[PDB]
């Protein structure tokens, strides 16, 4: 089973730092694209961020630009999100997405309702 | 030998009616729909028709058939649905511009950019409608846009010399709104290989030229899709 | 012209004028020598007679000499029986001229090993074509019927070559047949220009109303102007092998193959303009793709006919009929080989369906 | 919540280790016994035109000879594979069929798709020519595959994650399925016609009793969305492909995978998947356009049917074994031997 | 979400509580399956020509 | 003017009139 762990979100102040871990289990890392997701309190998903097979081609969404950094060890079949500089929007539930399927550009339904492969998610409060 | 002969003369009497419906099936352009209700996508089926899992419409121009396909009533896990659509003319994207899920731009951003690199669209092209432009004019003309705070490359983005801002816009509204534009045209033209297109429009809800703007550019995707037949292009 | 049994014709017509004529210190009696019926000549005197106006290759201007002696014998040649005459000046302008036949060898060497690859690569090309099943399209049934036009025309031209230059019905046909496939060849180019540009200009096309009225186009208005050509040579000249120019009659077969020539070269520049635009709405590497597709164009339409298409019927020496035989046997002769390499060995299509059925036979 | 969530981590904990206690031997360790069966080298017999769009679906006839495809050009064409021959022609409401079958007696067909509505069609009119028969309401989703159990009971699956059992005659679900996260994209009825087997876009199979109405197991170890599944024909295993590039094969005895059909140079997924009737090969359609005939027991390609020129959507075999078709989305139909 | 989780336990639960029989008994069952039909099947086993219908 | 039609009728010309200089030089050679 596909299945996708989160670790690290907590509370910090505004400003602090953070270190988000995605632990996956279920199948082969390297194969598939990833990507870093967001749901705030009382709002719909959000696509945070996105990072390619190898690791080479990494895209962030515009409120997280130069704050935030995706990366991902395939060795250790992880996902990191290392988040700077935080702020008081930035308290949501963020999911480890999976794009549904292997050695495909396009990553299609990671922000849906009902996502499959998608992780439980990990609150960060600020 | 009967048997024989009733089998022919039936399948002779339905391979005539399949000819004859061949006929109008190559003659009719299927294009496919898609965006979010938010976006103005109802509005625009409601003027292209002025004028149950899937919504059908059928409209004409210059005696040229048109059946556009409207989606409803379906999951918003569009993976497996949507490779049902590739043999269509065009899929008519429509985007709400102003809409910068607190960043819902993004989310259309992204919904393209899996369109454009799906493995079965490759050869479809997208007709890109950037709805809102109206609601991006009186965000951007208020002040309280500030698309910075959503798009941090906004400030370094410089408004390209054959930008054609329309008689009376705010120097403002046009960067914003061909910014937005380039933003979809950096996916477009990426990975785009000539194989399939991206025709964007700064469309409103209430346009009438919507059905024009769809009939050009499908006229130039068969355009085009002969040329590649011919390797010209 | 003039014709060899005309010339005989017209001695015939003069040594009968002399026959009446003879019939109607001593002067030399009328002779026939058979070329000029010559008077009373006087005696011990020479007497010059102009070159006769019927002949085709004596100069008018010229003088031809006879003795007469005073006896009314005319003067034989010294040490021989045989009489004394001098019709040089008659032929001052005759030249051996072996160069024009060297050419006119040169030009059939040349377009007969043209004409021959493009048979063969055509026949290939075809073969490959009607193997395939996936391949059928209207497109590809147009180029067969253009590849067929080829190669009627160069066989036609063969069997000519073969009959002709080794009055009957023999040659005739031959020629009306080098002639009619020449026309439907000219005409299925102008096709697959007609075509491209209404899949263009008429993306919303109906296939039914114009591929049947294409072919026949294509196929039979080149058949309307042979033979309307045909009944008026058969009518008005009806001379000899056909291959002889009657006056303004061969224009009947000409001017509507110069046509098609100038149609298709505008149907080439226009469809290359709206390439310009196809290219310039989505850089010197437009331009180079721009270039490259006029390049590959050029032979499906015929462009280079438009060269020497308005070059009226000139003298075989000189300079400009022999550069404009060059040019033009050459990419005539090539020009169906052209096509044959560019739109079936190269086309990515075919090269699939090749690639894929050796690699499943094998 | 929490608890809730500890419970489940627990259970299927407890799965994993059952499963894992039963399974001390591979497929392959017994199977080494049974010989190769070498290259299948099987070749188009008949080749079935008429379709101007992607053949979405397609299904044989209990007699093995007649067969029904859909099309999303909206025809449901009825070909005597014998001769070629086309019985009938229904046209379709909706274009987007997604799916079609062929009831075991042979007198209904049906078609469903991005309508939401599974449409049941009657080839044994008074008149003699094929009519809608009936109308099947109530997915909220596309239909993606349907099976007629008799004349008055089919089983459907739809794109909103359910199942339906259909009363044909009243047109009411008798059952309602329900239990899957992702899109169901197949199912298959089992030889008794007791169990079902459906693959959803959650890379995970629920094997269902009919008249229970419960999924009796789930079995997962898919990578991505099961496309399409299948029964194995003694009925106490089935197989599934998916988007990842493997077909496996489970048994519902032992509830774990059996084995897995995959190669590197393979990186497309499984869109079809069709036992044949001795269970030793499986036919599988791959988006590379390729159909490949699996092995089932020493899990190596046995060969490959080539010649479609496009995504093969569907597949079939007969129920004596003689004749397989395929369908393709180059709207040509292909019958194999 | 409380009632899902709720379900989805009570599935588990019922998964869990099912019986399962060694894969070696499995495997022996498709052995003997496909050794008793391998001759009936014209695809895996080469068709007889007088019955081939293509 | 159609380059292989005018060189037909070119060489029509030319054979024709290469047959007629032939006559005449034989005509010549037997008169001279």
């Amino acid at each position: 089973q596909v299945q996708l762990q989160e670790s690290g979100g907590g509370l910090v102040q505004p400003g602090g730092s953070l270190r988000l871990s995605c632990a996956a289990s279920g199948f082969t890392f390297s194969n598939y694209k990833m990507n870093w997701v967001r749901q705030a309190p009382g709002k719909g998903l959000e696509w945070v961020s996105d990072i390619s097979q190898s690791g080479a081609s990494i895209s962030y969404t515009g409120s997280v630009k130069g704050r935030f950094t995706i990366s991902r060890d395939n060795a250790k079949n992880t996902l990191y999100l290392q988040m700077n500089s935080l702020k008081p929007e930035d308290t949501a539930v963020y999911y480890c997405a999976r794009c549904p399927a292997p050695f495909t550009r396009d990553c299609f339904d990671v922000t849906s309702t009902t996502y499959a492969y998608r992780g439980q998610g990990t609150q960060v409060t600020v | 030998r009967n048997e024989e002969k009733a089998q022919r003369e039936a399948n002779k009497k339905i391979e005539k009616q399949l000819q004859k419906d061949k006929q109008v099936y190559r003659a009719t352009h299927r294009l496919l729909l898609l965006g979010a209700g938010e976006s103005g996508k109802n509005t625009i089926v409601k003027q292209m028709r002025i004028l149950s899992g899937i919504f059908e419409t059928k409209f004409q121009v210059d005696k040229v058939n048109f059946h556009m396909f409207d989606v409803g009533a379906q999951r918003d896990e569009r993976r497996k649905w949507i490779q049902c659509f590739n043999d269509v003319t065009a899929i008519i994207f429509v985007v709400a511009s102003s809409s910068y899920q607190t960043n819902r731009l993004q989310a259309a951003l992204k919904l393209f950019d899996s369109i454009w690199n799906n493995k079965w669209l490759r050869d479809t092209s997208v007709i890109l409608f950037l709805n809102k432009q109206d609601l991006l004019a009186e965000k951007v003309l208020a002040g309280k846009s500030k698309i910075e705070d959503y798009f941090p490359e906004f400030a370094r983005y410089t408004t390209p010399e054959d930008a054609t801002p329309e008689p009376g816009e705010d120097p403002r509204v046009t960067r914003a709104k061909y910014f937005i534009r380039d933003e979809f045209l950096r996916i477009s033209t990426a990975s785009g290989d000539g194989r399939h297109y991206c025709y964007p429009h700064f469309t409103c809800a209430v346009d009438t030229e919507n059905i024009r703007r769809v009939f050009n550019d499908c006229r130039d995707i068969i355009q085009r899709m002969h040329l590649r037949q011919y390797e010209l292009l | 012209v003039m014709t060899k049994e005309e010339q005989i014709f017209l001695l015939h017509r003069a040594q009968a004028q002399c026959e009446k004529r003879l019939k109607e210190g001593r002067p030399c009696l009328p002779e026939w020598d058979h070329i000029l019926c010559w008077p009373l000549g006087a005696p011990g005197e020479v007497v010059a007679v102009p070159c006769p106006d019927y002949i085709y290759d004596f100069n008018h201007k010229g003088h031809a000499y006879r003795r007469c002696d005073r006896n009314g014998s005319w003067e034989l040649v010294p040490g021989h029986n045989r009489t004394w005459a001098n019709y040089s000046e008659c032929v001052k302008f005759l030249t051996n001229e072996t160069r024009e036949r060297e050419v006119f060898d040169r030009l059939g060497m040349i377009y007969t090993v043209g004409y021959s690859v493009s048979l063969a690569s055509l026949t290939v090309a075809v073969l490959i074509l009607a193997y395939f099943r996936r391949l059928h399209c209207t497109r590809n049934y147009i180029h067969m019927h253009l590849f067929l036009s080829f190669m009627l025309r160069a066989v036609s031209i063969f069997v000519k070559d073969a009959v002709l230059y080794s009055g009957y019905a023999g040659c005739r046909v031959a020629v009306t047949f080098f002639l009619y496939f020449l026309a439907t060849n000219y005409y299925w180019i102008l096709v697959e220009g007609l075509y491209l540009h209404s899949l263009i200009f008429m993306a919303f096309f109906s296939e039914k109303k114009y591929l049947w009225g294409f072919t026949v186009f294509g196929w039979g208005l080149p058949a309307v102007f042979v033979a309307v050509w045909v009944s008026v040579r058969a009518t008005l000249a009806n001379t000899g092998c056909w291959d002889l120019s009657s006056g303004n009659k061969k224009w009947i077969i000409q001017v509507p193959i110069l046509a098609s020539i100038v149609l298709n070269f505008i149907l080439f520049i226009n469809i290359v303009r709206v390439l310009a635009t196809k290219l310039r709405e989505t850089t010197r590497q437009q331009y180079r793709k721009l270039l490259k597709s006029t390049l590959v164009l050029m032979p499906l339409f015929g462009v280079h006919y438009i060269v020497f298409m308005a070059t009226p019927y000139t003298e075989v020496s000189g300079t400009l009929w022999q550069v404009q035989m060059h040019y033009e046997m050459l990419f005539n002769s090539f020009q169906g080989f052209f096509v044959a390499i560019i739109y079936c060995f190269c086309n990515g299509e075919v090269q699939a369906e090749i690639k894929k059925s050796w690699s499943r036979w094998t | 919540l929490d608890q809730l969530r500890q419970e489940a981590e627990q259970l299927k904990n407890q799965i994993r280790d059952a499963r894992k206690a039963c399974a001390d031997a591979t497929l392959s360790q017994i199977t080494n016994n049974i010989d190769p069966v070498g290259r299948i080298q099987m070749r188009t017999r008949r080749t079935l035109r008429g379709h101007l769009a992607k053949i979405y679906a397609m299904h044989w006839g209990t007699d093995s000879r007649l067969l029904v495809s859909a099309s999303q050009d909206g025809k449901l064409i009825i070909w005597d594979s014998y001769t070629t021959n086309k019985v009938h022609a229904i046209p379709l409401r909706s274009s987007w069929v997604m799916t079609c079958a062929y009831a075991p007696s042979g007198n209904y067909v049906a078609c469903g798709g991005l309508d939401n509505i599974c449409s049941i069609y009657n080839l044994k009119t008074r008149e003699g020519n094929v009519r809608v028969s009936r109308e099947l309401a109530g997915h909220t989703g596309y239909l993606s595959c349907c099976r007629f159990l008799d004349d008055n009971q089919i089983v459907t699956s739809s794109g909103d994650t359910t199942c339906a059992l259909w009363d044909i005659e009243t047109g009411q679900q008798t059952t309602t399925f329900t239990g899957h996260t992702g899109d169901v994209m197949s199912l298959s009825l089992a030889p008794d016609t007791r169990l079902f087997v459906s693959g959803a876009c959650d890379a995970s199979a629920k094997l269902w009793d009919v008249r229970e109405g419960m999924c009796r197991q789930t079995f997962t170890g898919h990578e991505s969305d099961i496309n399409a599944i299948c029964f194995f024909p003694n009925g106490n295993a089935f197989a599934t492909g998916s988007d990842d590039a493997t077909c496996r094969l489970f048994d519902l005895r032992a509830d774990q995978e059996l084995m897995t059909y995959s190669h590197d140079n393979i990186i497309c997924g499984i869109t079809s998947v069709s036992f044949s009737k001795s269970g030793r090969l499986l036919l599988a359609g791959y988006d590379d356009f390729n159909c490949n005939v699996w092995d089932a027991l020493k899990a190596d390609r046995a060969g490959v049917l080539a010649g479609h020129d496009n995504r093969v959507s569907c597949l079939g075999v007969t129920d004596d074994g003689m004749a397989v078709a395929t369908g393709s989305w180059d709207s040509f139909l292909k019958i194999w031997n | 979400s409380i009632a899902q989780a709720r379900k989805l336990v009570e599935q588990l639960k019922m998964e869990a509580n099912i019986d399962r029989i060694k894969v070696s008994k499995a495997a022996a069952d498709l052995m003997a399956y496909c050794e008793a039909h391998a001759k009936e099947d014209p695809l895996l086993t080469p068709v007889p020509a007088s019955e081939n219908p293509f | 003017a159609v380059s292989e039609h005018q060189l037909l009728h070119d060489k029509g010309k030319s054979i024709q009139d290469l047959r007629r200089r032939e006559l005449l030089e034989k005509l010549l050679a037997k008169l001279h």
